[PDB]
């Protein structure tokens, strides 16, 4: 008998069958997509849907700048920038329309965040580009050099506190004349700090600099991200009052989302009338959207605003239209007769003849010689370069839902929209005036600059769909890939890692749609890596070591066994009903008088999110 | 990058914990039994002294002893959800399509295709007396409902249960209250009940009418054809359910006037659901669009009736949507309830709440009734008033310590308080039992307590172990003499009929492993977590629990070697002889010619040689 | 501060400020001096309004009153109200959201609570707002600003006096004036000016036809788009269409044709370790955990044939491969583990630095110097080669999925279950770990961490020398004896660098039964010599050394000990299809899907075709294969298998579609098989998986018509 797989498809839903295909959600180790031919490949991917556009050149930094929109109509089914402003700004008036008071109420809300947000908070995102080492550094550091260097120019906004003062002084900044700033350079070596000083217009490059990734493939620099969060807040203030945004959602309410989307679109149709959905992808979404088109958005929602938070709220989207993407590292030629290697840096690509090149990196180097800046970097106009205004991308995409019609013809559409990932829904009479619906919507997203995948895109009667990894069948629901919990200890201490190993298997479980059986699994496995990490398995097990020679005397000493701690060689005693309760409040009934005393002792020498209790086990390390 | 990594190198360091000054941090010894505990380092600068995890073990086994008053005190909230969590009532899991005490269970309530029911508790301790009872006859009617005539079991259980410390029949004589579970108990010990007609939660009281239950088939919303026996002809009864109230009057199929009163959202929802479902009304069978197949706890297949009331309690909506509605008239004590049992004149059709209160049937009827085998109640009229099917599946712990003093119940246990039980049942009865097997008779492996131990041996192996430890004690009793440590360690597993392979011998085992291991297993030759003797001291130690030994014990078992009772077939000769090999597998031992010798290590340090027979 | 806020305020009040702050703070808790100010706010607009009343001409008194609230309410309501009452009064609408409405001079009204003064927070709001709504100034101390004279009269004023008078002796007498923070700091910022840079980046940054962002903003705030999206639809071309198509079973062709060409080399072997191949050589102990190089001199103790062979007999050879090299390093990593030394270092290191070719690295020079150099170019990208399905991957497949005499697995306990969810989870993990338990491919998953563990391990201070780790495991049988298995032993080599992502070369000497000449095309990357013989069970079996350089680094150290997650997976994925059969019922299906139940009889699946029939099994048997397929996905995994799972996905749904009768309706089809077959290059599970869809694909069209 040969074994295949896929025959469980015969017995089994594919729903549910493929359940779980990926035990992981972050990147995989050889799936990566970094470098320079990468970053090369979308500037000239980016470049080739805009190039039917204006093209100008940038009066601010000499970039040669690429402008899609209010184009001319796309006449292929290729990925199309050329969105018409007018269209946006019928579907953003239609969308306001639907939802009376929902525009200003996001600006409002937005704005007062805004107003009580403190420069702090610039340091809960990830790695940050640094234009003063020019290198991409956690964001706290990079916000402390941005700070240090901009009290060397006289700029003091951050001192104050409030985020829009340092904003200001971000904008400021590029109006000085020169900046100088601290660079750490290895002057043997040593990070030796020293008074380096560069121009207007080199600042001015360095702020609109997007670095490339190692460890999104882009990241930005300190001087955006005051802004992107005002935008994303005023976004996500709209997304969350619109019944197709599911971007925001998560848990058990995102199946409960797709349920009342399938049964509402179901009760609404005609009757004797045939509902279709349409699973969704689109090409290029990061690279067909333009952020001119979303400085209309924030321009347009932002309506009855005051000024201020007008100029606030489009500074992000202009500084992204004018944005400048360095292109890595470089690229490596080597000598095979000579058994010699070099990298060849960025600003020196074209510095060697293009025939000594492999075919495709001499064709990249070829389309990008227009855009390419003398400095290693080149000019990225058109195009949203990865993930940074996600929000505002699904407030585009649900405003192409909210249309449900064109030319009043006899269908209707709805749908779910998740930034680039969308349901549609089609009510009418047929699976022909159905078609007529999903050709019609594939047109006006071509119109937004939304570009939906034929090759990805698919339709069947509505009762079966997928959205965000989520397949939807009959009510039942599965998903498609889970980050299962990785192996090892949070390496706090024995005290806080339980904690937070339950507190994972209890977010798994509720959030991830984890099962009982599997939950229960993932809690023995952490016990298991807990109990080798820690040197800390049970008392009555045999097993040798330093500190196990004295669990076992504390289990031949101890009568009430079940009151110890795991990591006193106690028994576990964590199941799903009780992840929420620390285990020396579960173990407190059961323990020894004189254990439980010894633990808990107020004057210990050892002590010196989630929910512990100071002990003995709360010790730190250097 | 990598926080595990480095905190797994650091804790196989020798002193990585950051240690305080002072005289507790100086009352550790700088090394425990050669264990360094503590650096005895000077800094140059920061004068920090270091310890080894090593220390925080000493610490917690043998350090001063602080005071632990308030602590509860400072760690309010989370006693608090500790309490909130033990007192909790768990009802059923359903699969298929908030308080803050509600979202901290998230986890454990709802998921993605099931939902669980859980009932908060906390501080419903005024009557621990009657909820102990109701728990205790609920447990033992569950236990006696997988039985084979489960009235005889359930009699048997019930004389021998006992809450804190007063019998389970004085609690049912004195308390008069509880629910079915507690009636069925009553009428199997031989105690009066009130009378009361039961259909699951709802307890109905005919006050007119009359009816003739006749076989028919009949067709459901999902399209099959059921047996079902209808009632006929108008009937009127008072209903009740928990504290809701009413007046139900029905005809054949169909519902015609229920009144009621205002109770609790859930409990109204629940008693008008089971007055729908008792009406028989032929709106409320089109309802069914799913699949009614649900069982019970004995593997049987629910009739009809309760099939319906289960998938109508399950899924409440299918039935209020296709029930109608109509709109109540205005009338001050005459109100109506929408689908949600609030305040709206847009109410169900055929069902009124009402203001006047009305007066409950509860009164003094204390009667004898019958009990049949399956645990049914009949009249003397012979109509059944009660039965299993009705008692609530509920689950809660008791507030009071419930003790099943009967093998029957240990089944309830956690895999080691069941062995425990078993073993120290064994050493009880061990003088008995010894002189019962030195006579030929083995119907000493039929006993209850065997049978509570066959419910955590794994089935796959069970008869294997068996027929192992079955040939072991046959070894240790007719061709050689008995050691007493193995006769108890091994007799437990006797039960199962043996499952000798196909060479006449049986499955030689190093350990018997029981359900849920780890460290739930018996070591055939040598001590273990659970079982472990002195051979010198006469000490059995059953899980930590040192129990002694002395006199059972005899002067010629102790000169005997281990090695006479560790494999079945095989013993003991000669000694370590370095010349045959290693310490034979076991797999070569089954493979070995009869009257062949073999080596074995019984354990670290104690090498012998065996013959077989 | 909770206690007094419920004390002083009304329950309606708290609720509505509490509604008001967290619209805006996603931290309400955190900042209760706000809910004070918000608080006192609402009273104070309730004061204002509450009881001044008017009527249907001019009466200053029906039910009319003079002052709409605004405040208090959610925001997208008050904006709608604010709207509607200017537009209807033919006033302009403030570009804030006002507190007040008063209908006597139809004006809107913000009204302050100033800590320090009025007539100076009453100028900064003038600042703020302007002339767009009147003020009401109001201060702790006894003090009042107004812009009118027909506004608050004396009555209301002293009311709302009183209350601040009371609030503040409160505050002053019990600890909690130090809290209190003036309304100015929620205002802090409306003086944000653009520069002449930012300036000049807008005005060209605007879309085409617009010259400066003015013209663009003038454009968006006064032009009506109504008729746009059909004016563009009207006059777009009809070549832009999805053009779908109503798909059906002759659409759905087979996937990757090009792997029945006979003319492709088939697939070699290319996971890090032997798989079905394994064979460990066995070490009975106590249980005892010890250190791996004890572990290995043990186990090469009990086989001292094996151990103590020192001349090689080269079976295959590698194309590229030194058999020298390779031997003398096994050599030196058996004669390393069997020394009394207590370290795992090989003592020939330099010899060791070429025979796992680390010297041959090249040289790197100055950019300047190969810029100069006409002679260094770029090299040209590796091309997967394309192949065709060799049978070693079924067979793996038949093999992995079988049940041994050895489980690998012994996982902790649990707390005992009280709930029923706890229970069915219970049972859920009780039948996964009867039907995996002795599963190989347990065995060969725990291998597999085991030895990526031990590789991580030894990269603390070990990453610039030779060292040799043994590939061990420990199992336990069904009588409850445990065994050391050694599989063979790795050398590892040394990274200079430390950068978490440089290539370390790991030199893998595995032990096997399967004679390579059997599956030639199977080996062409191993060089193997025949190191003796071993008796199992009284037959002769043939001990060959399967030897290999292969490469790795930190990263995949750490994904090959994540390597373990495909027991969650498997268990993820039984849990989904026992929920989804238990969705057709309403209680748990996990007996009747396992064991069967009196109304439900065992559940059974299509495990595979024998002779071209389809072949039935238990949910055992499928279980068994579900973590093969899991384990050999994570063995397997590259970005040609990640890509062929997320892109297959989607046939896979269309296919289920057209098994519902749901009618399915493709717009580019073509599209979707050249993008799941750009993927079936050369790794085998992506062309075995192919082989087994087309099969499959194949069956569903015969079992559609019938
Ligand atoms: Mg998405
Ligand atoms: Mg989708
Ligand atoms: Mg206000």
């Amino acid at each position: 008998m040969n074994i295949n797989p896929y025959f469980l498809f015969i017995d089994v839903p594919i729903q549910a069958a493929i359940s779980t295909t990926f035990p992981y959600t972050g990147v995989p180790p050889y799936s990566h997509g970094t470098g320079t031919g990468y970053t090369i490949d979308t500037v000239i991917r980016t470049h080739e849907y805009s190039n039917k556009g204006k093209q100008y050149i940038s009066d601010v930094t000499g970039c040669t700048m690429v402008d899609p929109t209010n184009g001319p109509l796309p006449e292929d089914n290729e990925p199309s920038a050329y969105a018409q402003l007018d269209c946006v700004l019928e579907a953003l008036d239609r969308m306001d329309e639907e939802h009376p008071g929902l525009f200003q109420a996001a600006s409002q809300n937005a704005m007062e965040t805004l107003m009580v947000t403190t420069v702090d908070k610039l340091t809960q995102g990830r790695q940050t580009f640094d234009w003063t080492v020019c290198r991409n550094q956690p964001a706290a550091t990079a916000l402390n050099t941005t700070i240090t260097s901009f009290r060397l120019n006289d700029l003091n906004g951050a001192d104050k506190g409030g985020l829009i003062p340092f904003c200001q002084d971000i904008i400021d900044s590029l109006d000085r004349p020169e900046m100088t700033f601290f660079s750490v350079k290895n002057i043997k070596r040593i990070p030796m700090k020293v008074k380096d000083k560069i121009t207007k217009v080199e600042y001015i490059k360095r702020a609109l600099s997007l670095n490339t990734m190692t460890k999104a493939i882009a990241t930005a620099g300190i001087q955006i991200r005051g802004f992107v969060l005002v935008v994303e807040n005023l976004a996500k203030n709209i997304c969350e009052n619109l019944e197709q945004s599911g971007l925001p959602v998560g848990g058990n309410e995102k199946k409960a989302k797709l349920s009342n989307a399938v049964a509402k679109m179901l009760s609404n149709c005609p009757p004797g009338g045939i509902s279709m959905t349409v699973t969704g992808d689109n090409t290029k979404w990061n690279e067909c959207l333009n952020p001119r088109i979303f400085l209309a958005m924030t321009e347009r929602i932002t309506r009855d605003s005051p000024i201020w938070f007008r100029d606030f709220c489009s500074i992000a989207p202009v500084l992204f239209s004018n944005k400048i993407a360095r292109l890595g590292k470089g690229f490596m030629i080597t000598s095979k007769t000579k058994r010699l290697k070099a990298q060849i840096p960025c600003p020196d690509l074209f510095s060697i003849p293009l025939e000594r090149y492999n075919e495709e990196t001499r064709a990249k180097l070829k389309k990008l010689k227009p855009f390419f800046n003398e400095e290693g970097t080149a000019s990225l106009s058109p195009g949203m370069m990865m993930g940074m205004f996600n929000m505002l991308s699904t407030v585009l995409g649900v405003a192409a839902l909210g249309i449900k019609n064109i030319g009043n013809k006899e269908y209707l559409w709805d749908g779910l929209q998740s930034s680039d990932d969308f349901a549609l829904f089609v009510n009418a009479k047929d699976e022909e005036t159905c078609m007529e619906g999903i050709n019609d919507f594939y047109r006006t997203c071509k119109l937004l600059g939304i570009n939906m995948s034929k090759k990805k895109s698919y339709c069947n009667e509505t009762g079966m769909f997928e959205f965000t990894s989520m397949f939807y069948r009959d009510g039942f629901v599965s998903n498609f890939a889970m980050e299962l919990p990785s192996f090892g200890v949070a390496g706090v201490n024995e005290s806080a890692d339980m904690a937070i190993g339950m507190t994972i298997i209890k977010n798994n479980m509720i959030n991830n749609g984890m099962g009982p059986a599997t939950a229960q699994t993932a809690i023995q496995l952490f016990i298991a890596d807990y109990r080798y990490t820690y040197k800390c398995h049970r008392g009555d097990s045999k097993v040798e070591g330093k500190r196990m020679k004295i669990i076992k005397e504390l289990w031949e000493n101890t009568k009430g066994r079940d009151g110890l701690l795991v990591a006193d060689g106690g028994p576990n005693i964590y199941n799903l009903r009780n992840l929420h309760i620390p285990e020396i409040v579960l173990k407190y009934n059961l323990m020894d008088p004189e254990y439980k005393g010894r633990l808990l002792h107020p004057q210990n020498p050892f002590v010196g999110d989630y929910d512990a209790v100071s002990g003995t086990h709360s010790w730190r390390t250097k | 990058k990598n926080p595990s990594l480095r905190m797994k190198w650091a804790m196989c360091s020798n002193f990585p914990l950051a240690l305080t000054k002072g005289d507790m941090a100086n009352r550790i010894p700088l090394e425990y039994k050669g264990i360094q505990l503590k650096t005895n380092a000077e800094d140059i600068g920061t004068k920090g002294q270091m310890c080894s995890i090593a220390a925080v073990t000493w610490w917690n086994t043998y350090g001063p002893i602080g005071d632990t008053e308030g602590f509860e005190r400072v760690y309010e909230s989370f006693f608090l959800r500790k309490m909130r969590l033990d007192n909790a009532t768990w009802g059923r899991i359903t699969f298929g399509p908030t308080s803050a005490e509600f979202i901290e269970m998230l986890h454990c309530l709802q998921g993605e295709n099931w939902r669980q029911i859980y009932h908060p508790g906390g501080n419903k301790l005024t009557e621990s007396r009657s909820q102990s009872m109701i728990v205790a006859c609920r447990k033992i009617i569950r236990r006696s409902i997988v039985a084979s005539n489960p009235l005889e079991l359930a009699v048997e259980i019930a004389n021998k249960t006992v809450i804190d410390t007063e019998p389970l029949k004085s609690c049912l004589a004195a308390i008069d209250g509880g629910d079915v579970a507690c009636d069925i108990i009553r009428a199997a010990l031989g105690l009066k009940i009130r009378q009361r007609q039961r259909f699951g939660r709802l307890e109905l009281k005919r006050i007119s009418g009359r009816g003739f239950k006749n076989d028919e088939e009949i067709l459901i919303g999902n399209g099959t054809i059921q047996k079902i026996g209808i009632w006929d002809g108008e009937e009127e009864f008072h209903v009740r359910c928990g504290e809701c109230r009413g007046i139900l009057k029905k005809s054949k199929m169909k519902l015609e006037k229920l009144l009621i009163n205002s109770a609790k959202k859930e409990d109204m929802r629940d008693l008008i659901i089971l007055c729908m479902v008792f009406s028989q009304d032929t709106r409320m069978f089109q309802g069914v669009r799913g699949e009614i197949n649900f069982l019970n706890r004995a593997g049987q297949l629910l009739s009809p009736m309760y099939q319906l009331q289960r998938y109508f309690l399950n899924r409440s909506n299918d039935l209020f949507d296709q029930w109608g509605y109509e709109e109540s008239p205005k009338a001050s004590e005459l109100h109506g309830i929408n689908e949600s049992m609030n305040a709206s004149d847009y109410t169900l059709k055929g069902v009124v709440v009402t203001r006047n209160v009305i007066d409950d049937f509860s009164s003094t009827e204390t009667e004898k009734v019958s009990i049949t085998k399956n645990l049914s109640l009949i009249k003397r009229t012979g109509e059944v008033i009660m039965g299993a099917n009705d008692v609530s599946e509920l689950e809660s712990q008791a507030q009071l310590m419930i003790t099943y003093d009967t093998p029957k119940m240990w089944e309830m246990g956690t895999t080691k308080e069941l062995v425990q039980n078993t073993y120290q049942w064994v050493l009880k009865n061990l003088v008995t039992l010894k002189a019962q097997f030195l006579l030929g008779k083995e119907d000493m492996f039929q006993w209850d307590a065997f049978e509570a131990f066959e419910s955590i041996i794994p089935q796959k192996m069970a008869g294997q172990y068996s027929g192992f430890a079955r040939a072991v004690l046959k070894q240790m009793r007719d061709q050689e003499v008995m050691k007493t440590d193995q006769f108890i360690k091994l007799l437990p597993f006797c039960f199962s009929p043996p499952k000798l392979r196909s060479n006449g011998e049986p499955y030689q085992f190093l350990k018997l492993v029981l359900k849920g291991g780890g460290e739930n297993f018996i070591e055939v030759r040598k001590g273990s977590p659970l079982f472990s003797y002195n051979p010198q001291t006469e000490v059995l130690t059953i899980c930590g629990r040192m129990m002694s030994l002395k006199g059972k014990i005899e002067d010629e078992e102790r000169n005997r070697s281990m090695g006479n009772a560790v494999l079945a077939g095989f013993l003991v000769s000669g000694k370590y002889d370095p010349d045959l090999g290693d310490f034979k597998t076991i797999e070569e031992l089954e493979k070995l010619k009869p009257g062949e010798k073999a080596n074995i290590l019984l354990y670290q340090g104690k090498p012998v040689k065996v013959v077989k027979r | 501060m909770d206690t007094f806020i419920t004390r002083n305020f009304q329950t309606t009040i708290i609720q509505k400020a509490k509604n008001t702050m967290a619209e805006f703070s996603e931290d309400p808790e955190l900042q209760p001096a706000m809910l004070f100010n918000i608080c006192v706010h609402l009273e104070v607009c309730y004061v204002i309004s509450d009881m001044n009343f008017l009527d249907e001409e001019g009466k200053a008194y029906n039910l009319r009153p003079q002052y709409e609230v605004i405040e208090g309410m959610p925001r997208t309501i008050a904006w709608m109200v604010q709207r509607s009452l200017a537009q209807e009064h033919g006033i302009e609408t403030p570009k804030y959201l006002a507190d007040l409405f008063d209908y006597k001079t139809k004006r809107f009204i913000e009204v302050g609570i100033t800590k320090g003064l009025a007539d100076d927070y009453f100028w900064k709001k003038k600042e703020k707002l302007g002339n767009s709504m009147e003020l009401m100034i109001f201060s702790y101390n006894q003090d009042y600003s107004l812009s009118n004279e027909s506004s608050l009269d004396e009555e209301g004023k002293g009311r709302v006096l009183s209350r601040l008078t009371e609030l503040q002796a409160e505050l002053s007498l019990k600890n909690l004036w130090q809290v209190l923070i003036g309304e100015e700091d929620v205002e802090k910022g409306i003086d944000f000016k653009l520069g002449q840079t930012i300036s000049r980046l807008r005005d060209i940054s605007v879309p085409a036809g617009f010259s400066n962002f003015e013209g663009m903003r003038s454009y968006i705030d006064n032009i009506d788009p109504k008729g746009a999206i059909e004016r563009n639809l009207a006059r777009m071309s009809p070549l832009v269409s999805v053009t779908p198509k109503k798909l059906t079973w002759e659409d759905l062709r087979p996937i990757g044709p090009h792997i029945y060409n006979h003319e492709l080399p088939e697939v070699p072997y290319n996971a890090f370790l032997l798989m079905s191949d394994e064979l460990g050589l066995a070490n009975m102990t106590e249980g005892k955990s010890k250190k791996p190089k004890t572990l290995a001199k043990e186990c090469l103790e009990k086989y001292s044939t094996l151990r103590d062979q020192t001349d090689p007999i080269l079976i295959m050879k590698s194309e590229k491969a030194n058999e020298n090299f390779l031997w003398k390093l096994w050599r030196d990593c058996v004669n390393t583990i069997s020394n009394e030394e207590m370290s795992n270092e090989l003592q020939k290191t330099n010899y060791a630095k070429w025979a796992t070719g680390d010297g041959l690295t090249y040289q790197k020079i100055m950019k300047e110097v190969a810029i100069d150099d006409e002679t260094m170019c770029q090299e040209e990208p590796k091309i997967p080669n394309k192949c065709r399905v060799a049978a070693w991957v079924q067979t793996e497949m038949n093999l992995l999925s079988t049940l041994t005499s050895k489980r690998a697995l012994d996982l902790p306990e649990i707390g005992p279950d009280v709930a029923p969810v706890e229970h069915v989870g219970s049972e859920r993990r009780k039948y996964f770990v009867n039907e995996i338990n002795y599963c190989k491919a347990s065995t060969v998953m725990m291998k597999y961490v085991l030895f990526h563990t031990s590789l991580l391990n030894e990269s603390n201070a070990s990453m610039g020398k030779y060292k040799v780790i043994p590939i061990t495991n420990r199992v336990v049988n069904e009588k409850g004896e445990s065994f050391d298995m050694l599989y063979g032993l790795a050398v590892k080599g040394q990274s200079h660098l430390r950068g978490d992502t440089d290539v370390v070369t790991v030199v893998t000497f595995e032990f096997s039964s399967t004679d390579p000449r059997v599956d030639s095309g199977k080996w062409p990357k191993y060089t193997v010599f025949r190191i003796g013989s071993l008796f199992v069970s009284g037959r002769e079996k043939s001990v060959y050394l399967y030897c290999r350089v292969n490469g790795t680094n930190k990263i995949q150290m750490k994904w090959g000990m994540e390597a373990r997650r495909c027991l969650l997976q498997s268990m993820q994925q039984m849990e989904a299809i026992v929920e989804q059969e238990s969705s057709i019922q309403g209680y748990d299906m996990t007996k009747a899907c396992f064991k069967g139940d009196r109304v439900n009889s065992p559940k059974t699946f299509s495990i595979g075709t024998q002779e071209g029939k389809l072949v039935k099994g238990s949910f055992g048997k499928a279980l068994r294969v579900i973590f093969t397929k899991c384990l050999m996905h994570y063995v397997f995994g590259n970005a040609q298998l990640e890509g062929f799972s997320a892109e297959s996905r989607r046939l896979l749904l269309l296919i289920q579609a057209l098994k519902d009768r749901k009618g399915p309706w493709v717009f580019d089809l073509e599209g979707m098989y050249s993008g799941i077959e750009e993927c079936i290059s050369n790794n085998p599970w992506v062309i075995q998986s192919a082989y087994w869809f087309n099969e499959w694909l194949g069956f569903e069209k015969e079992g559609s018509k019938v």
